[PDB]
């Protein structure tokens, strides 16, 4: 009544902003993307950029397990 | 689109049976007609209103029941911290220990990362730039 | 608490029973399973040992009286 509250699902904690949530796991989430000849690994914290594979013919799609 | 109550006050038709006496009137005429607002398992009810809330919320630290039915200090004051967490002077809410000096205020008071943490440094692999 | 501050139904209604206990129609309060048909009313309603338990029997060792 007169306001709203924001809730983060299990595995997430809520920032002082109230509107935003952060993830509880210690392992850094990272991005994987592929060009024609490369598969690259980039970290969302921006600290790291690395190579997964090179010389492939045409890497058009990726998925993980 | 509106409904009217015994005090000469009107509320949207959908609000009539939402489980809160929106009319605040002598007759409680909005909720007075409505059926039994039962509550599902794994959920909880609030002393002042016919609202159903998940049990996880009962001691999370947020005033989910508008009357403060959840976060009752008798039951909820039992919390403890720093088994794997860190503590802040702001209202109790503890965060994983590694988070405190990470460089973003995880606490409203920003007590998680004062200058005491120490000035930052970074490193890279020998084959990198 | 004279005001009923304890036993607040929101928090205390979470109870469960019959993991190792038995249940009675009287206000919830569960007792070890073996206790129910033992021959003494462990519950105010005496629902712990109605005639349904079955008529009693007893035995002794072969070398005894
Ligand atoms: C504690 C509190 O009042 N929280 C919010 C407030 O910040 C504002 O967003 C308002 C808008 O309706 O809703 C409520
Ligand atoms: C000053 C310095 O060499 N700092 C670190 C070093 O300790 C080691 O962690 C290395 C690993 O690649 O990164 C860099
Ligand atoms: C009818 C009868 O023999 N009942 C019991 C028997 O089953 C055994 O438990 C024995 C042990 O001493 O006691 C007696
Ligand atoms: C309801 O109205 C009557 C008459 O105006 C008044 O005497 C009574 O105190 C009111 N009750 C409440 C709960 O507002
Ligand atoms: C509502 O409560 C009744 C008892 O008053 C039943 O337990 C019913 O199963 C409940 N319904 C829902 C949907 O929670
Ligand atoms: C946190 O709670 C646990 C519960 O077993 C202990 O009581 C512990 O002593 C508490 N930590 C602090 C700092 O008092
Ligand atoms: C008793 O409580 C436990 C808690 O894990 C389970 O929810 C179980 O289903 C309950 N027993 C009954 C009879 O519902
Ligand atoms: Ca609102
Ligand atoms: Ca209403
Ligand atoms: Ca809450
Ligand atoms: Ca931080
Ligand atoms: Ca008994």
């Amino acid at each position: 009544i007169g306001s709203y509250i924001c809730k983060c699902a299990p595995g997430y904690i809520r920032e002082p902003d109230g509107k935003s949530c952060r993830q509880n796991s210690n392992i850094e989430p990272y991005l994987v993307f592929s060009n024609r000849y490369y598969i690259r690994n980039l970290t969302i914290d921006g600290t790291s950029y690395s190579l997964i594979l090179q010389g492939l013919g045409n890497v058009v799609a990726l998925d993980f397990d | 689109t509106e409904f009217t109550c015994s005090n000469g006050r009107c509320i949207p038709l959908s609000y009539v049976c939402n489980g809160i006496n929106n009319c605040h009137d002598n007759d409680t005429s909005d909720e007075k007609n409505c059926p039994p607002i039962t509550c599902q398992p794994d959920f909880a009810k609030c002393q002042t209103t016919n609202i159903c809330v998940p049990r996880a919320f009962l001691c999370d630290g947020d005033n989910d029941c508008g009357d403060g039915s959840d976060e009752n200090p008798i039951y909820c004051a039992s919390h403890t911290c720093r088994s794997n967490e860190f503590q802040c002077v702001s209202p109790h809410r503890c965060i994983p220990s590694y988070w405190f000096c990470d460089g973003e205020a995880d606490c409203v008071d920003s007590s998680d990362e004062p200058d005491t943490c120490g000035h930052s440094l970074n490193s890279c692999s020998a084959n990198q730039f």
